[PDB]
């Protein structure tokens, strides 16, 4: 269940985050492919 | 990663098992006689530990 937060608007961040809610309990590197960007945002063991 | 494992009843993983069972009442059991005695747990049955 993803939310993308832009940096600014009163919270300084390193660009930006995507924010995501999961409902695996097991540990995982999670992975957003953009297809039209051909970019793809990651982040390892992810939190529960 | 215990809290993500479950597990069925029946199997002897399970805290609830007689293997928990089992293992509490070693646990405690082999404490009523000295270490030196003829009625040490450990001495009596070897095997069981």
């Amino acid at each position: 269940y993803p939310v993308y937060q832009y940096s600014g608007n009163t919270s300084g961040l390193n660009q930006g985050r995507l924010l995501f809610h999961r409902d695996t309990t097991y540990p995982s590197k999670v992975e957003a492919w953009i297809p039209g960007a051909k970019r793809s945002l990651t982040n390892q063991n992810a939190a529960i | 990663g215990r809290a993500s494992q479950y597990v069925a009843p029946g199997t002897v993983s399970s805290m609830f098992s007689p293997a928990a069972y089992l293992t509490e009442l070693y646990r405690e059991a082999r404490n009523l006689h000295a270490s030196d005695s003829v009625y040490y747990l450990d001495t009596r049955r070897p095997d069981l530990k």
